[PDB]
DNA sequence: TAAGTCACATGGTGCCGAGGCCGCTCA
DNA sequence: TGAGCGGCCTCGGCACCATGTGACTTA
């Protein structure tokens, strides 16, 4: 702000506080910066505590470091020597200061070696310098021989175990400039010192005081999560130090440079470095483009560098070769992802049972990775073989005798998700289609997905190719058969016997979404009937209560589903046959509406509580019974007297915004003409 | 004490040519040595397919320590899955500039390689086995030391080694009989009768040849001068896929 | 040791619903195979059903003794507790479920726009990189080059050790 | 602790009373299958299969096994999904940014 | 296509 | 001249007391 | 926020086997 270059101006007590509150609210500019620190440096008035005070406390930067304040800085760190005396000796505290201050935040890299053969500037030049070495080219074996002359000189004391951090730095970095790890040897063998200094304190409160600073600095420069971790990754590098016409294309360091010499650009063959993974351009800057900067420059084909690479480190991976196999697959997974024709390699050769026996893990995660967004390039023979490898991997999983087993599960939501993608396509909708069925055909087969042993996975399978199902539904340009969307009763009466409460649910999705794109086909086909029979089973089964006189409940006559009621004791015979086969009486749901009555209870804050834990007729009449009067007056539901009243208020609080019922209730609205109304 | 660091390779790369290159950017002249070697002799360990290409790459200044003598040992077979692995000894900075341009010129994927259990049992056998100018071959027997570090709660066992003299390992090799693999074959079958511990289970950090050599998970390093081809051999049938 | 009651009870509980179930197949299928004599290639549409009123079964007896315990309320026995823990388990990670599925599939569709924009970006590059053209003493060069860098490192040595005032990046 | 010793023992009981059962039923279906030289499966009346169709602590059981596997499935479900779910975000930032570079690159 | 829900009708027997 | 025995001098693994910083840690 | 115990851990001194090479002898 400009309160705070005043107050410089004007020192040229009560500014110091001045200057102190305006930088703790907004901080210096870098001409602000460079004309606080040219007064403070010259001249001595000003108190050596205060003068520490303020580099500790005052110098709050707002942007970029401007070269000008490193330049003017650099003047202010010499000495006094035999060719300049009429300059005055700068305090060595606060030298040091200023170079710790520079720690919180080619030709200079020589600058500040130079500069580090300064006693007392040692404990804080040593992370400059480690953070300007970058590149291998950076080392040199001047630099070398200075660092251990100036290391093993007596008259030091930090100059062993820091300048052993630098060598140990550059032995890091660059792996040539002839062995120097004797040299280290000949440097201090205590792995104290330099323990110390490998981790450095920075002043954390300083740091949280430039953090909100910062924060409230520029919009989109300098975020402050990027600062935090830039700052965690500075230290970090000091933490881990214990173990001419053509360009290449690593010296290209910024996107202008791609320009002007795209012609005469040589790709190398360094495959493994430029794949594998700051503020100066270096080869490292633009690491992320090289992949695709290679399949542009060599014309793309099953022979160039990454597909080999990909392949190559994926065999790796199922092999059990990588120490640490979830550093790579991630980059596979991103230059694979897309790339059409490596991707298709990548299935052709790897999504098979032999490298599912290797490795499920990683054979899972190229799953998630690869097949999401294949789109095929050969429609034939594609179903054939994901049937195959299907078949394969559910063979495999069962075999086992586990079925927390779930890889079966998890790569068919991964072939759905596929599905998706194809029939987001006009073309080719047929096979994801067909591909969709199979798969509705294999999560049905009671070796999985059971009424005893449970598997939600295969349930999120399930409901999402219903979701998927209600999505393709919902779209009238495509021109799609109508066979397509039925799955054959065998699955919808299975499923609808199934006590999930979200499977039935999308269930509800699923035939509501049918039934509207059916409403404009003729009323009478072969699956027209075929859904009337989904809605009459289902909705006997869920709020008619008239199962016994129907002709049958999901393929099966009612003779049997009452013979089943037969030796089956129940405590009170008062209405045994219509107990428990309404949407109070399903497994699934019948505590989810004695949750949704008691919620109704407190919005309504009734004093009365429905104290049995069962919804039917029998309960709800003896608790009309046991409290007839006050039932009578107030403190209950209002605007429900028998047990269709609450069932219909039950719907109501299931279609509200706050629950994942909405299908049920809205398929419960829909057909049928007494809740017709309440849409 | 020369270790040696292993690190595959993806490609069947051939060195007899463009190594030029390599002196005019090194100014050096290198030693480069090309044999065919046909390592399991033996009728049981295959008959078909047993040859190899060795390469002893060798950066010759002078011979006085590994610090002038940073050897390059390569072995492949082309009928394999993977085709090439290299070892090289040494401390000398010159290596990793090679390792470079190896890759920045062949266009190779390179990866450094660990031994599992089974794998530095089988090295400690290959290690053994002696080819002599006469073409036969000879068990040397060393004072073996199985030498572990378990991991376990509260740092309970931290470490624990077993110690096999070299008379009692001959004699458990002839109590099992005429065999050519005797650590897998008699040494560690003994020990897990013997002790109950299954060894190719075990954390297993190095096995000790007194005299000899000591591998361990990730180097090998060894008294003579080179490496044997057995010991190659089962390098290179540890790291394919 | 009530844990260990827990835990012993959930095996067996898991041993009696496996043996339930693979019962009452074999007690189906022998009632199939003793009114006929070997007709056990039953098509998938008939062992689906066969599958269907196991389920159907089973789903009735759990609501038949749901019936059972759960209609008075006696609030002491430890399997009553039991049930409303399993309930209260079952129904609380609904939500989450369908929330985490939709985020996923948009983050599916965002996944397709992507794909979308780079085949795109590509085709466009492959087709301008066929339009440009291929691709096309130094003794004395190299000596220079290392004389300007031993001038410039030795001016960086006189400007800093001398304590001149003005120190610059001079090319 | 009693009453779960005592209900322990119960269902034990009643499991081996249905291992019994298991028992007899193959060794029944064992013998008919001994009896019976047709190696090829005849084809099943739809008139018998009808027939079957009329014909005919368990259930604690059942949900109990049912309801707590199904709780923790889910739960794993979530750890699995949103594990995928964060890659898929941290790969869309990245994805999202070179795609960004690589237009750049189109138009330059 | 007639092969393949054949082949269903295989796994689903064997299931 | 190839191979063997020898003491010799240095290499090296294991061990442990001293002491220091760290690592939370709790009031 | 401040003293504070405990695992870590490295220094280094000691203890012992392990080891490579020259000197010398044998064939």
């Amino acid at each position: 702000s400009l309160i705070l270059d005043d107050i410089i101006l004007s020192l040229t007590k009560t500014t110091l506080s001045l200057l102190y509150e305006k930088s703790k609210q907004y901080g210096l500019s870098s001409p602000q910066l460079q004309a606080l620190v040219r007064l403070l440096c010259e001249t001595s008035i000003i108190d050596t505590v205060t003068k520490v005070y303020i580099v500790e406390n005052c110098f709050l930067p707002d942007g970029y470091l401007t070269k000008e304040l490193l330049l003017e800085i650099i003047n202010h760190l010499g000495t006094p020597t035999v060719f300049s005396r009429y300059r005055i000796q700068t305090p060595p505290v606060l030298q040091s200061a200023l170079c710790k201050w520079l720690v919180h935040v080619n030709i200079s890299s020589s600058i500040w070696l130079h500069l580090w053969q300064f006693s007392f500037l040692q404990k804080w030049i040593t992370p400059l310098v480690i953070w300007q070495a970058t590149t291998p080219v950076d080392v040199k074996p001047w630099k070398l021989s200075i660092i251990k002359r100036c290391a093993m000189h007596p008259g030091y004391r930090d100059a062993p175990g820091s300048a052993t951090l630098i060598l140990q730095r550059f032995q890091c970095l660059v792996g040539a400039s002839s062995q120097i790890t004797e040299s280290i040897i000949t440097i201090n063998c205590n792995r104290k010192t330099l323990k110390s200094h490998r981790n450095l304190k920075l002043d954390a409160h300083f740091l949280s005081i430039l953090k909100r600073i910062l924060s409230r600095a520029h919009p989109a420069n300098f975020p402050a999560d990027t600062v935090q971790n830039t700052i965690d990754m500075y230290l970090s590098e000091i933490h881990q130090l214990g173990a001419d016409s053509t360009v290449s294309l690593w010296d290209v360091t910024s996107l202008e440079q791609l320009a002007q010499n795209w012609p005469q650009l040589h790709i190398p063959n360094d495959v493994d470095y430029m794949m594998k993974p700051r503020k100066v351009m270096s080869r490292d800057s633009l690491k992320h483009l090289y992949s695709s900067i290679i399949l542009i420059k060599n014309s793309r084909d099953e022979s160039s560098s990454p597909y080999e690479w990909c392949i190559w480190q994926l065999k790796r991976c199922f092999a059990h070769q990588i120490e640490t196999p979830q550093e790579v697959i991630p980059i596979i997974i991103s230059v694979s992802s897309m790339d059409n024709k490596l991707s298709s390699r990548i299935i052709q050769t790897f999504c098979n049972l032999k490298y599912l026996k290797l490795d499920e893990l990683t054979l899972k995660k190229v799953c998630g990775g690869i097949l999401p967004l294949w789109k095929p390039e050969l429609i034939s023979g594609t179903r054939e073989f994901f049937v195959k490898f299907m078949a394969s991997i559910f063979m495999w999983s069962t075999r086992d005798g586990h079925d927390n087993n779930c890889t079966f599960s998890e790569t068919c939501f991964y072939v759905l998700q596929m599905i998706t993608n194809w029939v987001l396509d006009d073309k080719l909708i047929a096979l994801g289609l067909t591909l969709l069925h199979d798969m509705q055909s294999l999560l049905t087969l009671d070796k999985i997905f059971n009424n005893a042993t449970s598997n939600r996975f295969s349930t999120m399978a399930f409901i999402s190719s219903l979701d998927i199902l209600t999505q393709l539904s919902k779209q009238t340009k495509s021109d799609y058969a109508i066979q397509y969307l039925i799955v054959g009763p065998d699955i919808m009466n299975k499923v609808f016997s199934s006590d999930d409460p979200l499977l039935l649910s999308a269930a509800c999705r699923y035939l509501v979404a049918t039934k509207n794109k059916l409403m404009q086909y003729p009323s009478t086909n072969k699956f027209v009937r075929m859904q009337n029979q989904y809605i009459m089973d289902l909705t006997n089964y869920l709020y008619r209560n008239k199962v016994l006189s129907s002709k049958s409940l999901f393929g099966v006559s009612p003779d049997f589903f009452k013979q089943i009621l037969e030796n089956l004791y129940i405590p009170t015979a008062d209405f045994k046959n219509a107990k428990f086969f309404t949407i109070t009486g399903i497994p699934a749901l019948s505590y989810i509406c004695i949750i949704i009555l008691r919620r109704l209870e407190t919005a309504e804050n009734t004093k009365i509580k429905f104290t049995s834990g069962i919804i039917n007729e029998e309960t709800f009449n003896n608790f009309f019974r046991v409290h007839h009067d006050e039932i009578g007056q107030h403190g209950w539901i209002k605007g429900v007297n028998n047990i269709h009243d609450l069932r219909v208020k039950i719907l109501m609080h299931l279609s509200n915004t706050a629950n994942p019922y909405r299908d049920i209730a809205a398929f419960l609205f829909t057909y049928l003409k007494s809740l017709s109304k309440y849409s | 004490p020369y270790t040696w660091k292993f690190l595959g390779i993806s490609k069947q790369l051939s060195l007899e040519n463009g190594i030029a290159k390599l002196n005019q950017l090194l100014n050096l002249e290198v030693d480069l040595d090309i044999q065919t070697i046909r390592v399991p002799s033996d009728p049981d360990g295959g008959t078909a397919a047993d040859e190899y290409i060795r390469y002893e790459m060798r950066l010759d200044i002078s011979n006085l320590d590994e610090g002038t003598y940073s050897k390059f040992i390569f072995l492949g077979n082309s009928k394999m899955e993977v085709p090439m692995f290299l070892c090289y000894c040494g401390t000398d900075n010159r290596n990793e500039v090679v390792l470079q341009w190896l890759k920045a010129e062949y266009g190779v994927i390179m990866w450094p390689i660990k031994f599992e259990q089974k794998t530095m049992i089988k090295l400690a056998d290959a290690s053994i086995v002696h080819v002599t100018k006469e073409n036969i071959e000879q068990i040397t027997w060393f004072s073996s030391k199985l030498y572990f570090e378990p991991e376990t709660q509260d740092k309970n066992l931290r470490q624990f080694s077993i110690e096999i003299p070299r008379e009692s390992c001959e004699g458990l090799a002839l109590g099992y009989g005429n065999t050519m693999h005797p650590y897998n074959d008699a040494i560690v079958p003994y020990i897990y009768n013997e002790t109950g511990m299954a060894v190719e289970r075990l954390p297993l950090t190095s096995v000790i040849l007194a005299g000899h050599t000591k591998i361990m998970r990730e180097s090998i390093v060894t008294s003579t001068r080179s490496l044997r081809n057995r010991v190659l051999a089962v390098v290179l049938q540890s790291i394919q896929f | 040791s009530s844990e260990k009651q827990w835990e012993r009870i959930q095996q067996l509980e898991k041993e009696h619903v496996e043996v339930y179930r693979e019962l009452l197949i074999t007690l189906d299928r022998l009632y199939l195979i003793r009114k006929h004599n070997h007709a056990v290639i039953l098509s998938h549409t008939q062992q689906r059903l066969l599958e269907i009123r196991h389920q159907l079964q089973i789903n009735l007896e759990k609501t038949a003794l749901l019936i059972r315990l759960l209609e008075k309320p006696d609030n002491t026995n430890v399997l009553f507790t039991k049930l409303q823990n399993l309930l209260e388990e079952s129904n609380s990670l609904d939500y989450e479920l369908l929330q985490s599925l939709g985020a996923q599939s948009s983050l599916h569709k965002q996944l397709i726009e992507s794909r979308a924009e780079r085949d795109e970006l590509m085709s466009k590059l492959i087709e301008l990189s066929s339009k440009f053209p291929k691709p096309t003493t130094a003794g004395k060069q190299v000596e220079v080059e290392k004389e300007n860098e031993t001038i410039q490192e030795l001016m960086i040595a006189l400007q800093i050790h001398s304590g001149y005032t003005n120190i610059s990046y001079t090319i | 602790k009693d009453v779960l010793d005592v209900y322990i023992k119960n269902l034990e009981n009643q499991i081996g009373n249905k291992r019994y059962f298991l028992k007899q039923a193959q060794g029944a279906i064992d013998e008919i299958t001994k009896r019976s030289l047709d190696t090829e499966g005849k084809p099943v009346n739809s008139e018998v299969f009808t027939e079957l169709l009329r014909k005919p602590p368990i259930g604690f059981s059942l949900t109990s096994n049912f309801l707590s596997l199904r709780a923790q499935s889910s739960s794993e479900w979530l750890s699995l999904m949103n594990d995928q779910s964060v890659d898929q975000k941290a790969m869309l930032l990245l994805q999202n940014n070179i795609n960004s570079d690589l237009k750049e690159l189109l138009r330059k | 296509n007639d092969i393949t829900q054949d082949f269903l009708n295989l796994i689903s027997i064997s299931s």
